[PDB]
Formats: C-alpha cells, sequence, structure tokens
C-alpha cells in the first residue's frame, strides 16, 4: 500500500518534471 | 485494526484563505518515526511525500510549491494536518490523505473554493 502509493507519486513525478 | 479518521469530509473555503485539513491515525505511546509514512493528494497532483521518517519535496506539483505543507508538530499526536495557503480556484477538488503507521489506511476530502 505504501509501495502502490509511491509508485504512484513517482510515476506523476516522472511526467510532471 | 489500523483506521484513519477525517474530522469533517467536506471543507467550505473562500478564496485567498489559508485552510488546515486533518487526518486522525492511532497513537498508541511516543511516536515511531520510522514507521510512519504519509502521501497527502488531490486530483492527479501529487501534493505532499512524507515516509520513513523523511519529507521529499521534489515529487510535490508544482502548483503547490512553497504553497503546500504537511504540519509535522501534531504528528506525535496522530494528526496529519495538510495546510495550503493562498488557496487558489484550482485547489478546489478531492482530496486524499494515505498514512502507513504499521497498518495503512486513506480517506477522501473534498474542498470547495467560492471566491468573495
Ligand atoms: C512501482 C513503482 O514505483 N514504479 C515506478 C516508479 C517510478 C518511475 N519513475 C519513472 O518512470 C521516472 C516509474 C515506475
Amino acid at each position: 500500500d505504501p509501495a502502490l502509493w509511491q509508485c504512484v507519486f513517482a510515476a506523476r513525478y516522472c511526467y510532471e518534471e | 485494526a489500523f483506521t484513519v479518521t477525517v474530522p469533517k469530509d467536506l471543507y467550505v473555503v473562500e478564496y485567498g484563505s489559508n485552510m488546515t485539513i486533518e487526518c486522525k491515525f492511532p497513537v498508541e505511546k511516543q511516536l515511531d518515526l520510522a514507521a510512519l509514512i504519509v502521501y497527502w493528494e488531490m486530483e492527479d497532483k501529487n501534493i505532499i511525500q512524507f515516509v520513513h521518517g523523511e519529507e521529499d519535496l521534489k515529487v510535490q506539483h508544482s502548483s503547490y510549491r512553497q504553497r503546500a505543507r504537511l504540519l509535522k508538530d501534531q504528528l506525535s499526536l496522530g494528526n496529519a494536518a495538510l495546510q495550503i495557503t493562498d488557496v487558489k480556484l484550482q485547489d478546489a477538488g478531492v482530496y486524499r490523505c494515505m498514512i502507513s503507521y504499521g497498518g495503512a489506511d486513506y480517506k477522501r476530502i473534498t474542498v470547495k473554493v467560492n471566491a468573495p
């Protein structure tokens, strides 16, 4: 679950920056 | 088991004000900061990534940079409190705190933004 959340937080960071 | 609570589930705030939205989580005695993970998200924007006792601001969505931060000193009380200063119309939407502290849980909060 924190794994999944960090998976998504990192995926969006790639998209934004 | 591990439950995260929200005092209210809907916040209506005026444009240009500061808002503080809160999530509560269970803390037995002191606080194991190694154990604590906090994530705040709204819509598709990364607001706050706090994990294993450390902040991460590079992941934060650019619209919240220096405008949004997690209020730490309440965490030792079991409160993950996201404050956003100078609320914009685009701060309206659905927010979600995600807390891991041994167990893990999350809640959703809706924000409505006025204008005057
Ligand atoms: C599970 C997971 O963390 N996946 C993941 C993390 C980060 C990225 N980052 C980029 O692509 C830059 C991809 C996938």
